[PDB]
């Protein structure tokens, strides 16, 4: 009756936990050296003196 | 150069600060109320007291998100039109009154109908011929006392649910309307200014 | 008020004992 | 011809949670075990903004982050500055208990709502230099939560009827209709790519829409408890949010299950505020105890507390570039940190 | 006072000396030598202990001791005892309960003294402290705190100028006589100035924390007579009150005073006038908060027994309350005012200044303590930076 | 997500004192609170009773104070309700509601609007 979309709604067809865990560890690592909150940033750079 | 920053913004902030102090000081004066229970925004002065009324009744009766907002108003308006139906009152003023939100806020309340318009109690009660009437004042009338004994024994009700979570941070304020159906407002006033009167009273830390 | 008269009291003996001072070194 | 149908729904849901069970065979925890932890960081208020007279419940940062706008219940919304401390512009609110507030990307439109089913729309250049009334929105059967923009054009609005929108400007009402929900939409963010978007209810649960389809496809049941905030990772192939039980959940879009708790027993107050920053790293989410914290994405340690705040925490902000943190709250104060 | 007066006195004597002497002619066959002498002039006859000399004039007692005649041994003069600096046996002794009597009320005056020294030392400690921990966070700094620092800082100052004008007077009569040159600069000008400054500073202090107190007074009235809150804040008319109205009143005192009968220091009322211009912003500022303070007892006992049944615990509020608004308004020396300093006896006289700097050299230390340490919004304030000082 | 299942209803005679109990499954049980609201035929929902965490503030309404008898249990995380005293004009739908409010009792459970933490109701009759 009302549950009519949850029978199209299973694609979700996951692949692997640890494959989506390495990516997310690899999109942060790749940021990191350009991510001002991981380290203080020298206020001669800095606008907010 | 850049020296314009300095030479426009520096005024450009200061014109629209002298009309911050006037709308702080329009803001200030006016008192918030709001309707809850039995269009949309009613502005009316009484003795010479800026009254901002908000009641509000688009939206479904499901006040557990945004009755948060309700924190910087005056006092709560509550009508109980009883002229069941008494316990999601009850309920209601119970979840008001123990709310963290909402501590800091008093209650009006109004125990009579709201549509100022001119009976069954043992039933819903398990104690009702177990009560004694108050040394209050009596009725102009003083006909039928009997119908008068459930009115009272309900305003107990409400003064010993506000007074079980009601030290000091707020009180409440039970009347009976629909008496005279002209005098409504004044009543509200006088519940306000007493509220004012207390809130100073616990800033100066004398009560 | 209460602290002007007691300052004033006090110079006054302070005088007074000043002059008595005087007194005894003119007795020398 | 009830019960079969609730039994055969029951069914499904356990098989797919046996499922779940059966494909997340590892943990994240096991994976970010040879992480160097970020350690203590300090955190101060580079300039204190002063100026309103309500609370205010949100805030959203500019695209070049140097202009900020916020919400008030006095009926004013006020530009502020992020370089400097003096103030830009002044938008008298008709509405009186306005709940939240949208910056374009472009700069050129901002938004409000709340209290009163109507989203006014105002726009920010003209001739005269006075700011306008674009138009009034009146399609909506309960108060509204937030307002976000897809784009210049493009505005997308959460009411309290259990509803979705999808608001046009040329148009004048709604595009498509999103239905599906049980429980009171309180908050919803954009992705990076402004394709996917999500938005959480009081039922615990969290609906992945599409704005072409109009067609949901995911739902996670991964709560307990009302879900206030919510915001995506940079990457945009995840999302954290954090609900009433003090707790904060890591979704993953491609993987239906829970990959990181947050939880922590020395803290019982509510999370009203989720932020991301620049790269990820850290998680920004207010609370209740008049003060914020910052939680790793990696090892789910308390690395820093942004305490100095009068009343609870209401609305965070954190810029696109990571350049700076701002955070607000119930007081008329608005602090910047770094 | 009297050491200008004693001062013209004995030069009076001095060069009425001189005239004698040269009027005199000098002796021609005598039998004991005839010298000068500082303390008393008198040339007579060759006797030993058998002239007749009166006391001088030149003292501050005179007619005590006139009737007395005293008999001094004629070579030189004080050569009796053979001695040139020495001094004979028989003076103009002043009386005998005389001493004693000054005796006692200098240790009075040093007890008394010592003990408002520490209360004032314990009130300046307690405000200084309190000014330290409150308003240099920027978060409860509204117009009511920003009053109470006002008052606080008018407080300082009056204590700073008491102790100034005490350190200084205790320095400039601290030291004896030895010289004619030394009590010469005493007298004169020059040295005068800091004591004249010192005491118009000391009334300009107490002055403005008496109308500080009404200005708290009208704040309090003006809160508590309004139904609705003050649109704008209104810091002109209270600060004009507070610092303005002092400089209206004090300084015609100096400028008349001054111009009419000069005072070696300016701390020394000879005229109750001069006394009473000064009186009169005190005795505006105890009247009117006292009405002040009736009419606020009047509104809580009318607000305690309406919506709260007494039940015999609204006697405790009561006397919290009274106990906690008595030293802020100012009220306790009403009792003390209602009897002039003019008409009063020595031992009721001393025992209303006991009473008086008893009560108003911990007034500082009790109303900081109070609004510090019993008020809610600092010692809750207070505990959230000791949280914040923990988890770092 | 939250799973209230409860059983134990069915047609009985009056007088039977037949137990019912309502499962709570998936959120910490002592850490919220638990509330009974029953919805009669052709009527709003009524609220029924309340227990608290401690177990100590427990009240019932005007009509079902004394009979009706709530107990908790930690190690079995499941609500009792012991109904007595069967009347024709009690019967209804029993809801074993939640709220959802982490040691706080603001919560809204009486209205009759459908909630998100109650469960699917069970048919009462004598
Ligand atoms: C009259 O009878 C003299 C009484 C006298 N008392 C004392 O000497 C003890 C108190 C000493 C004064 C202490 C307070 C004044 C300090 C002055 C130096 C600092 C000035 C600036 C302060 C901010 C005794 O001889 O009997």
């Amino acid at each position: 009756k009302l549950v009519e979309q949850l029978k199209m709604e299973a694609n979700i067809d996951r692949i692997k936990v640890s494959k989506a865990a390495a990516d997310l560890m690899a999109y942060c690592e790749a940021h990191a050296k350009e991510d001002p909150l991981l380290t203080p940033v020298p206020a001669s750079e800095n606008p907010f003196r | 150069d850049q020296r314009n920053e300095e030479k426009a913004q520096r005024e450009a902030n200061k014109k629209i600060e002298k009309q911050l102090q006037k709308d702080k000081q329009v803001y200030r004066a006016t008192h918030r109320l709001l309707l809850l229970g039995a269009i949309f925004e009613t502005k009316f002065q009484v003795d010479k007291v800026n009254f901002h009324m908000f009641d509000v009744g688009a939206q479904r009766d499901e006040r557990r998100k945004w009755i948060q907002c309700f924190n910087d108003v005056t006092a709560i308006i509550f009508v109980v039109a009883s002229s069941n139906r008494l316990q999601a009152a009850l309920k209601l003023f119970d979840s008001i009154w123990n709310n963290k939100w909402l501590r800091d806020t008093s209650v009006i309340l109004f125990l009579n109908k709201q549509d100022l318009l001119a009976s069954k109690i043992e039933d819903y009660f398990p104690e009702f011929a177990r009560y004694t009437t108050p040394e209050d004042a009596t009725p102009e009338p003083g006909e039928d006392p009997r119908v008068t004994r459930a009115k009272y024994f309900i305003r107990d009700e409400f003064l010993r649910i506000s007074t079980a979570s009601g030290d000091g941070r707020h009180y409440c304020y039970p009347h009976f309307t629909c008496a005279v159906d002209t005098e409504n407002i004044r009543r509200v006033f006088n519940d306000c200014r007493d509220i004012i009167q207390r809130m100073h009273l616990r800033q100066y830390e004398l009560l | 008020h209460a602290q002007g008269t007691f300052t004033s009291d006090k110079s006054k003996y302070l005088d007074e004992r000043a002059a008595q001072d005087f007194v005894q070194w003119l007795l020398d | 011809e009830l019960d079969q149908l609730r039994q055969e729904a029951e069914q499904l849901k356990n098989q797919i949670r046996d499922a779940r069970k059966a494909c997340a065979d590892a943990t994240l925890s096991q994976i970010t075990n040879n992480i160097d932890p970020v350690g203590r960081i300090q955190m101060r208020t580079r300039r204190t903004l002063r100026g309103h007279l309500a609370k205010i419940y949100a805030m959203h940062w500019g695209t070049d982050s140097r202009l900020l706008v916020s919400a008030s219940q006095d009926g004013k919304l006020i530009i502020w500055d992020s370089y400097t401390t003096n103030k830009v512009h002044a938008i008298p609110l008709r509405s009186s208990w306005v709940m939240t507030c949208a910056y374009a990307p472009s700069g050129n439109y901002v938004a409000c709502g709340g209290l009163d089913n109507i989203c006014s729309i105002y726009n920010l250049k003209t001739r005269e230099g006075n700011v306008r009334v674009s138009r009034e929105l009146a399609g909506h059967t309960g108060y509204l939560s937030c307002c976000r923009f897809l784009d210049d054009n493009q505005i997308v609005t959460s009411s309290g009827d259990t509803t979705c929108a999808l608001w046009d400007i040329e148009t004048g009402q709604q595009t498509t209709t999103f239905t599906g929900h049980t429980g009171d939409v309180m908050s919803l963010s954009l992705a990076p790519d402004t394709r996917l978007f999500v938005s959480g209810a009081c039922d615990a649960s969290a609906k992945l829409w599409d704005v072409r389809e109009g067609m949901c496809r995911q739902t996670f049941t991964g709560h307990e408890s009302d879900i206030n905030a919510i915001c995506f990772f940079p990457n945009g192939n995840a999302f954290a949010t954090g609900s009433d039980d003090a707790t904060c959940r890591l979704f993953d879009l491609r993987a239906d299950q829970e990959l990181m708790t947050y939880s922590h027993d020395n803290i019982i107050c509510g999370i009203t505020s989720v932020s991301f920053s620049k790269s990820g790293r850290l998680l920004l989410a207010g609370y209740d105890d008049f003060n914020c914290n910052v939680w790793d994405a990696l090892k789910a340690d308390r690395a820093g507390v942004l305490a100095g705040h009068d009343n609870r925490v209401s609305c965070l902000g954190v810029t696109d570039d990571g350049m700076a943190v701002a955070t607000g709250s119930w007081d008329s104060f608005l602090k910047i940190w770094n | 006072q009297v050491m200008d007066f004693l001062f013209e006195k004995w030069k009076l004597y001095g060069d009425q000396c001189h005239h004698n002497l040269s009027l005199l002619p000098p002796p021609t066959e005598l039998v004991c030598n005839r010298t000068f002498d500082k303390y008393s002039c008198w040339p007579d006859t060759p006797a030993n202990t058998t002239a007749n000399i009166s006391c001088p004039w030149y003292l501050p007692w005179h007619h005590k001791v006139q009737h007395r005649f005293v008999f001094k041994r004629c070579g030189q003069w004080v050569r009796g005892p053979r001695g040139q600096p020495w001094r004979d046996a028989s003076q103009c002794q002043m009386d005998g309960e005389e001493i004693e009597v000054q005796k006692e009320v200098a240790k009075m005056y040093s007890s008394f003294q010592v003990m408002y020294t520490v209360g004032y030392s314990l009130s300046l400690g307690a405000l200084l402290l309190a000014l330290a921990i409150l308003g240099g966070l920027s978060k409860l700094h509204c117009t009511r705190n920003a009053i109470h620092a006002n008052l606080f800082a008018s407080f300082v100052l009056k204590a700073s100028s008491v102790l100034v004008i005490d350190g200084l007077l205790r320095t400039r009569y601290s030291q004896k006589i030895g010289d004619d040159l030394s009590v010469s600069t005493w007298l004169s000008d020059g040295a005068v100035a800091g004591c004249r400054v010192a005491a118009v500073f000391m009334q300009y202090g107490i002055v403005a924390n008496y109308c500080w107190l009404l200005v708290e007074g009208l704040y309090l009235h003006n809160l508590l007579g309004l139904a609705t809150l003050p649109e704008r804040s209104f810091f002109s008319l209270y600060l004009g009150i507070g610092w303005g109205a002092p400089m209206l009143f004090v300084v015609p005192w100096a400028v008349v005073k001054c111009l009419f009968e000069n005072v070696q220091c300016w701390t020394s009322n000879d005229n109750m006038g001069f006394w009473w211009i000064l009186r009169f912003p005190v005795f505006l500022a105890i009247l009117i908060n006292f009405f002040i303070f009736v009419r606020i007892v009047q509104l809580l006992v009318a607000k305690l027994r309406a919506r709260q049944m007494h039940h015999t615990d609204y006697k405790f509020r009561l006397a919290k309350s009274t106990l906690t608004l008595i030293p802020l308004l100012g009220v306790h020396e009403v009792v003390f005012a209602f009897v002039t300093d003019e008409h009063a006896q020595g031992t009721l006289r001393s025992a209303k200044l006991f009473f008086d700097l008893f009560l108003s050299s911990f007034q500082g230390l009790l109303v900081a303590v109070l609004y510090c340490f019993l008020n809610k919004e600092v010692q809750s304030e207070l505990r959230r930076r000791w949280h914040r000082w923990r988890l770092g | 997500q939250v799973q209230l299942q409860e059983s134990g209803g069915g047609l009985v005679q009056p007088g039977g004192s037949l137990r019912l109990s309502c499962a709570a499954s998936g959120f910490t049980f002592s850490n919220y609170k638990m509330n009974w609201v029953r919805q009669a035929p052709g009527k709003g929902l009524e609220w029924v009773s309340d227990i608290s965490q401690s177990g100590a503030s427990i009240s019932y309404t005007g009509s079902v104070k004394g009979r009706f008898t709530i107990s908790r249990d930690n190690a079995k995380n499941t609500l009792y309700l012991q109904m007595n005293s069967l009347k024709p004009e009690d019967t209804a739908v029993y809801y074993c509601a939640r709220c959802p409010a982490p040691f706080t009792r603001d919560c809204f459970d009486v209205t009759s609007t459908t909630y998100a933490y109650r469960g699917q109701g069970t048919q009462v009759t004598v």
